[PDB]
């Protein structure tokens, strides 16, 4: 069954290549060789880039899908047929769309979760270290789940930090403390 | 003082624990946002924009959750985080409410401090059932006459108001409320009605001048007033009814009784319309999203007569629909005529030709309740009726150069003196026990021979005549709410004397 | 982006699993999904337009919309027992009736 | 009694303006930075306490 | 219980569409529950939409869910309590006793969906209905097991005219009824409640011949649509199983189009003419044809019909129009005339009026008399501008026997006495036959038009016509 | 940083550019895109997320490569205000298109603002005389209120308008405000030369009146933000200046009217009649920032132009709901050749009542009201059969209002040059007395001809003497 459903559009083309080649159980396979034809893709720039874009037939957008496939030997077999359907569909537009959200899918097959503790000014690695750390001690984190860490800076939030990760957060920066302080105040 | 106060504000400010759910905006804009994530929620739910704006929650959507915003769209910008409130939409309701104008959240408007709340609820909230309810057995007399005699208003039922836009809409509704003012100087709480007035989509100064006029009545002091000016955001205006009729059933869960006048409803559905055309659901019949019936159906059946064992408490409503080019037809209205117990048809030709009251009684009905007026009044004005009825056949003959006969004269010359008996100025309710002479009169025809003119004269002369002498004959009224043989007897007696002085 | 029955997951995954047509879109058909009387099918494509059709619930439909992803019926009967992916039997016969 | 309510409110809505002038005053200083430490250990102690 | 359990996908009002787990897709017409504080929410299937997810219509307001919520599937459209332990309690549209009655069901429940009896069922019916309203009984007869149709506007007192029928038909008929309101007011229902307790029809002791479903307009529009399968199929239980003759009574229907008109555009069906759902002949055409007389009992169906704005040019009325074996009309004009019944008597066709089902005498009769209506109204404009002058002395005592026929219509209700006060006559079919024949020869022509007005038959009008003398 | 941005779409006035750094944008704000036609003001107005808005575009989008570089000036539009507006006229943005160089100013202002709140309201009603004598009689004006019109099409809307600046703003010494949105250009450059002309603009001197004129030709989307930046110059007269200001719009159909032909563009699914689904928020934002609270009284003058002549229409509908007073003219009216053509039974002010004009006034009001109404009655008959063949009684009625039909016509001093009829401004406490007079048949004995298009009762007796001859 879908590892979560992701998306309605694109990400139920990555599903079905996700829940396909789950059964085939060759999806770290799929989704390494998936990278490396993505990286051909970009690393060939003019029409690599510029014909990402639909411009040309279908028979000439399977023959761009041949030499794509001869670029490398090895692509699984399951995104040799995804590739068959988007030429059909005839949008590769959306195609690195599909690999970063196979990329999502993967990564949580793997359970490798994401995160953020958003400030307004770059964060110690002190901080980021014990709030990596607070934040596996606590459920949070499953633990078979990993995490990533990112500080952004975003002057938004006027100083503080708010943690963020999952549907949880905890927020105590120090513009939003003031907009409740100065509300009460309005009172 | 002001400084204590102020201090034990920001003493109000402390400390905060983990929040539960978050998304973030995307497109947005309209009042309309929508955020990705927010899994669990439940529907109805108030979030909290990090903008500072709250907005209700009217689509789950297995992609991205759509939040009308309760606030103004510079406020809220993109990829900002919600964070649910985690409360589906309530109200504070309590006695405080009194003697208040809120907006529609409840905050105090015209700021006479902050709101004391007994309690909170929800702001939708099914129809009692059938099982807790009793038979409309207590009469609410406006203090109109017409309305009184020809349209019996009773605790409870649903009753009308209709026709042309600001025609005095608003005054017919207030005079009501005035004379609600006669049992309010009274005692005895289920002979008393507390009076919500709700306010959708009107500007702020008619609004101010109203609150104003309650005010100069000195009828302010049992109100409570809900707006929702016209500025203020068309989600925060479909919500508006619904938090009124939450601070309605505080009365009605109380034992209380009371009436709530919802002006315009008209503006509920304009807000509504909007909701969902933002919101993007199918229109329906002229634009008017489909469930429009539902939503007027819903809110309007939540006001009741209750039963003994549930206290009687009725919540009384009026409705107050503006009738755009005076054609009912209009799917908002024949909506609304089918929910409610009676129709109040008001003609602007009628304010014209100079009825004021302009309520055109062909028009009018109230379709049940005859226990919902004074059985005095009744007696009185049972061939009012049928005298104004006939009047209306014979002077529709008239018309087209008939030369009519003196019988069908006799209807019309007792007719046209009903209909100036009837006329009342605005802001200027009567006594119902004083009301019950003036129709016996015209109904006994003691007024057909009287001068066309000094109708009005003798209305106002008789009216201290009855004072002058008989004072006792209005106590006996007051007292015993239906006429004896000796009233009837003492107040023919009465009559005739003062046909002629 | 265009609706075509490879947006149907099922119909995706089958094709991504390099499994396809093959005698299921001859005169076999399979339901897509069915709503409102108007079952969407893909398959048929030996269907001739307006021909009755035959479900395995048992209904008969005409084919009015020869739809470039699918094939509209209209059923002849109920819902009640039509439900997804039911095996539509292709009658070959355009709409005739007995006469004499 | 009304002009001395009005009062109350206008001395309320003059010394909020203060509030606000506060507000600047603090978020010059670095305790700007020194309260995100104590920002930092505080998420520290609330979820751990998850 | 099978595992079919889908979770919430989407609440978008009464809208809700489920997503169930993969090979373990519920049917169409499938019931399904959810658990919530709210009792079971019951979700209704009404379309797959593929992708494992089902677009189900709600029972019950969908505020307060929660977007990927379990849904338990009890399958085949909801099966309510049939029984004689039907009878006497209000169900509401799950079943569910509205009244605290506690258990309901005997020992059987059966769907709300059945299927309309196929033409070889049909069994033909001509019988005779005698109302003891005389309008009803002279210019329009009913007849036993037919499918009488109130076709009327807003507030023409339409469950007034309803609750004359139930006073006198119901108690009189031996067969059981069940009244059925769909969207009508709570206001309405606890008056309806009281009233049928007082007269007696409900028994709080003794079984009640009588059965209540009340579907009230505060219930969603979803729920609003399925009040009328579940009364339909309670009757039907009569009808087929206990092979009674019933004496339905249903109300309102345009509350049953209108909510179906309003979950179309939820449903997503592009609108139809006067935003009506483009299934608007075959949904009327299931609840109407699944009501009949066949081999099995006699459903005496009296079917409220709510005209918008007496608009009847409207498809809703129009379509229903057809529809219903015994139309009446019930007009505006005719209340203000103030006779009370309201019921528009050349705008009220019967195909039970013939000259051989109720014979030539009753229908002669009736004949003369629409005959001399129809002049009346045709002169009207004549006397309206040319007045009594080069109007024919002949035309003018027509014209004078029509408002006497049209005052002699006049007879008050007895459930009216409260909504008039004079009691309401149950005159003998044959006796207004005869009496209104009396009319016509012009043997009462000496009797005042206003001593017809309001009273019962000719030896009520002749008595009206010496209370007046004096 | 500079929030660059690269122009994604130009459909229509609704382009959409891309925010290439995730510094965010936010809802009303303004964008500046410098073109070699000088810049172009944008707004922005949606957001579709993604770093992608939607906005509004004032001045025209011709020209436009798909691509075009952006630099965000941030916020609202902001005008220039000061007692320099007074005595310019001034192009949406603030640049004065009457070309009397840089307004020197204070504060810049943002062009949306928040409706004064419902404490600071304040409400009084004292009667301004407009000395047009249908204005006093049915439906007097009032100061600090909202006034209304709802002229038909070209039926002079503004020249109903020119005669009420030309007496009540005269007549008015604080400041006031003309604000004319997509009006017909040569006719504001007569507006501006009259002004001028008249003194109330004194260019050497300073002008009690400042002005905002939007020319009809101008880009729908500047059209629709004429209002809000006319409406920030009158705030501060209101607020900053204090003094009591006065305040003209026209036409305020203009206003929803842009806004209908801009909501299709921005993705909305329109409301009947093609009406916009915000017509209710639109025309709320704008009625309620103009309101007279403790800060100011501002007496407003709004001017519906009814399209096609239908008053049921969405847009007139949403007016009649914002106004203290309104005063219908109507076509027919006007081809009976009535000037003016205010509709008599289509007029209302709540400044018209016995507590307020008193008694007398009010009296005098309810037969003209009863004359008048059965007047309009027995039109009906009056067409199928004869005048005679009405009742005699009736028949006096009739012939007392189609003597009142033909009183109530009043030359006036902007219609002087165009009737040729020389003006007639008639004081209120005479036309008290002139209808008194006329409800007492006084002077119901002359011709209706010479009560056709003349001043006070007196001028009529005059007239009949003139008649007679």
């Amino acid at each position: 069954p879908p590892p979560v459903r992701l998306f309605g559009v694109e990400g139920t083309y990555a599903t079905a290549l996700y829940q396909a080649a789950a059964k085939n159980s060759s999806i770290d396979a799929a989704f390494q060789s998936l990278q490396k034809v993505e990286s051909t893709v970009k690393k060939n720039p003019k029409l690599g880039h510029l014909l990402l874009n639909p411009a040309l037939s279908l028979k000439d957008r399977n023959s761009v899908i041949d030499a794509i496939v001869e670029t490398h030997k090895n692509l699984d077999g399951y995104v040799v047929n995804l590739l068959k359907v988007l030429s059909e569909n005839n949008r590769l537009g959306c195609f690195e769309k599909i690999a970063s959200d196979f990329g999502v899918l993967n990564d949580a097959h793997n359970g490798l979760l994401k995160g953020t503790v958003t400030s307004a000014e770059p964060l110690d690695p002190k901080s980021f270290k014990r709030i990596e750390k607070a934040l596996s001690a606590s459920k949070l984190v499953g633990q078979g789940k990993s995490l990533k860490l990112e500080n952004v800076v975003k002057p938004e939030i006027k100083g503080g930090l708010i943690v963020e990760l999952g549907d949880k957060t905890v927020d105590l920066s120090i513009s939003t403390k003031i907009q409740k302080l100065n509300k009460v105040l309005e009172d | 003082e002001v400084s204590s106060i102020l201090e034990e504000r920001i003493k109000g400010v402390s400390d905060e624990a983990n929040l539960n759910e978050t998304g973030r905006v995307l497109a947005v804009g309209d009042g309309i946002a929508r955020v990705f994530g927010l899994n669990n929620i439940q529907a109805e739910e108030l979030v909290e924009f990090s903008s500072g704006v709250k907005g209700m929650a009217l689509n789950l959507e297995p992609g991205q959750v759509g939040i009308v915003l309760f606030g103004s769209d510079r406020l809220v910008k993109e990829g900002e985080l919600v964070k649910r409130t985690g409360n589906i939409v309530d109200v504070p309701v309590g006695p405080g409410l009194l003697g208040r104008v809120v907006d529609a959240l409840g905050n105090p408007i015209d700021g006479k401090g902050p709101i004391d709340a007994a309690g909170r609820s929800r702001a939708q909230v099914k129809a009692p059932g059938i099982l807790p309810r009793r038979s409309v057995h207590e009469p609410v007399q406006t203090g109109l006459k017409a309305v009184d005699a020809l349209v019996p208003i009773g605790r409870g039922q649903r009753e009308l108001i209709i026709g042309d836009r600001q025609t005095g809409k608003t005054a017919v509704a207030l005079d009501t409320i005035l004379n609600q003012k006669r049992w309010n100087n009274g005692s005895d709480e289920s002979k008393k009605l507390y009076c919500v007035y709700v306010a959708v989509g009107q500007k702020r100064s008619t609004v101010a001048q109203l609150v104003q006029t309650l005010e100069q009545h000195d009828a302010m002091k049992y109100s409570i007033i809900v707006a929702a000016t016209a500025s203020e955001a068309a989600p925060l205006q479909y919500l508006a009814p619904f938090t009124a009729a939450s601070i309605g059933e505080w009365f009605r869960d109380n034992g209380k009784h009371a009436l709530i006048v919802y002006d315009d409803l008209s503006k509920q559905a304009v807000a509504y319309r909007q909701l969902s055309l933002l919101l993007r659901r199918p229109p329906g019949r002229e634009a008017y999203p489909g469930d429009v019936f539902y939503l007027h159906s819903r809110l309007l059946e939540r006001a009741a007569k209750l039963s003994e064992k549930e206290g009687s408490g009725s919540l009384t409503a009026l409705p107050v629909i503006e009738t755009q080019g005076g054609d009912v037809s209009a799917y908002i209205p024949t909506n609304v005529i089918s929910i409610t117990d009676g129709q109040i048809f008001l003609e602007a030709e009628l304010f014209y030709k100079g009825i004021r009251p302009a309520i055109n009684v062909g028009l009018s009905v109230s379709r049940v309740g005859s226990a919902a007026q004074v059985k005095a009044l009744k007696q009185v004005a049972g061939s009012l009726k049928l005298f104004l009825a006939q009047y209306r056949e014979v002077a529709a003959f008239a018309q087209f150069g008939s030369d009519l006969d003196a019988s069908t004269k006799q209807t019309l010359v007792r007719g046209e003196r009903l209909t100036q008996l009837l006329k009342q100025n605005q802001y200027s309710p009567l006594a119902t026990e004083e009301q019950v002479p003036l129709i016996y009169a015209g109904v006994n025809g003691h007024l057909d021979g009287i001068e066309l003119s000094r109708i009005g004269e003798f209305e106002s002369s008789f009216l201290s005549y009855l004072k002058s002498n008989h004072n006792e004959l209005l106590t006996e009224i007051r007292e015993k709410g239906e006429l004896s043989k000796e009233l009837l007897a003492s107040l023919k007696s009465a009559t005739e004397s003062f046909v002629a002085t | 982006t265009k609706a075509q029955p490879t947006e149907v997951s099922s119909i995706l995954e089958e094709r991504i699993k390099g499994v396809s047509d093959e005698a299921n879109l001859n005169e076999t058909g399979r339901v897509l999904a069915v709503g409102d009387g108007i079952a969407r099918v893909f398959g048929l494509n030996n269907i001739q337009a307006e021909e009755l059709v035959e479900f395995s619930s048992g209904v008969k439909g005409m084919a009015l919309n020869l739809e470039p992803g699918q094939v509209g019926i209209v059923l002849f009967g109920s819902d009640r027992l039509v439900k997804e992916g039911e095996l539509v039997k292709r009658t070959g016969n355009i709409v005739d009736v007995p006469v004499g | 009694v009304r002009y001395e309510a009005s009062l109350r409110q206008l001395e309320q809505r003059q010394l909020a303006k203060s509030v606000i002038s506060r507000v600047q005053s603090e978020l010059g200083n670095p305790k700007f930075q020194e309260k995100v430490l104590q920002q930092s250990i505080s998420e520290i102690e609330q979820l751990l306490s998850k | 219980s099978t595992p079919i359990t889908g979770k919430v996908t989407a609440v978008i009002g009464a809208i809700v569409d489920v997503h169930f787990e993969q090979s373990e897709l519920p049917a169409i017409l499938n019931a399904l529950e959810i658990k919530t504080p709210q009792g079971k929410l019951v979700l209704e299937v009404a379309q797959h939409l593929g992708e494992n997810t089902v677009r189900t219509i709600a029972m019950d307001g969908t505020e307060g869910l929660v977007r990927g919520e379990k849904v338990l599937d009890t399958g085949g459209p909801i099966s309510v309590p049939v029984g004689r332990e039907t009878l006497g309690r209000i169900i509401n549209v799950i079943g569910e006793p509205i009244d605290e009655r506690g258990p309901i069901k005997s020992k059987l429940r059966k769907p709300i969906h059945a299927d309309p009896p196929s033409f070889a069922e049909q069994s033909t019916s001509a019988e005779i209905l005698e109302t003891g309203i005389k309008v009803v009984d002279l210019l329009a007869p009913y007849a036993r097991g037919g499918k009488i149709g109130l076709f009327g506007g807003a507030g023409v007192g339409k469950t007034v005219f309803i609750q004359e029928l139930i006073n006198n038909i119901a108690k009189a008929h031996g067969g059981f009824s069940v009244f059925t309101g769909v969207g009508e007011r709570t206001r309405e229902g606890n008056d309806l409640y009281r009233e049928m307790k007082e007269t007696g029809v409900i028994n709080l002791e003794g079984e009640s011949k009588v059965a209540l479903v009340f579907g009230q307009m505060n219930e969603p529009p979803g729920a609003r649509a399925r009040v009328a399968l579940t009364g339909l199929t309670i009757a039907e239980y009569f009808r087929d199983e206990e092979g009674q003759d019933v004496l339905l009574f249903i109300d309102n229907i345009f509350r049953f189009t209108q909510a179906g008109s309003e979950v179309s555009a939820l449903l997503g069906r592009i609108p139809s003419a006067v935003g009506y759902q483009p299934t608007l002949a075959t949904d009327m055409g299931l609840l109407q044809e699944r009501i009949t007389t066949t081999k099995k009992g006699s459903v005496t169906s009296v079917q409220a019909v709510y005209v918008p704005a007496d608009d009847l040019t409207d498809p809703a009325p129009a379509t229903t129009f057809a529809h219903l074996d015994a139309t009446t009309v019930l007009s505006r004009g005719i209340s203000e005339l103030g006779i009370y019944p309201a019921v528009d008597p050349l705008d009220s066709k019967s195909r039970l009026l013939d000259a051989a089902v109720v014979g030539q005498e009753h229908y002669d009769v009736a004949s003369k008399v629409q005959e001399t209506l129809q002049t009346y109204k045709s002169l009207q404009d004549i006397i309206a501008i040319l007045g009594m002058d080069e109007l024919s002395e002949q035309d003018k005592l027509t014209v004078e026997r029509a408002r006497k026929i049209q005052r002699f219509l006049s007879q008050p209700f007895a459930v009216a006495e409260v909504f008039t006060g004079i009691p309401g006559k149950l005159v003998r079919l044959k006796d207004t036959v005869a009496s209104f024949k009396a009319v016509l020869e012009g043997k009462y022509d000496n009797i005042p038009e206003h001593a017809f007005y309001m009273v019962g038959g000719i030896e009520d009008v002749v008595a009206k016509a010496e209370k007046l003398a004096a």
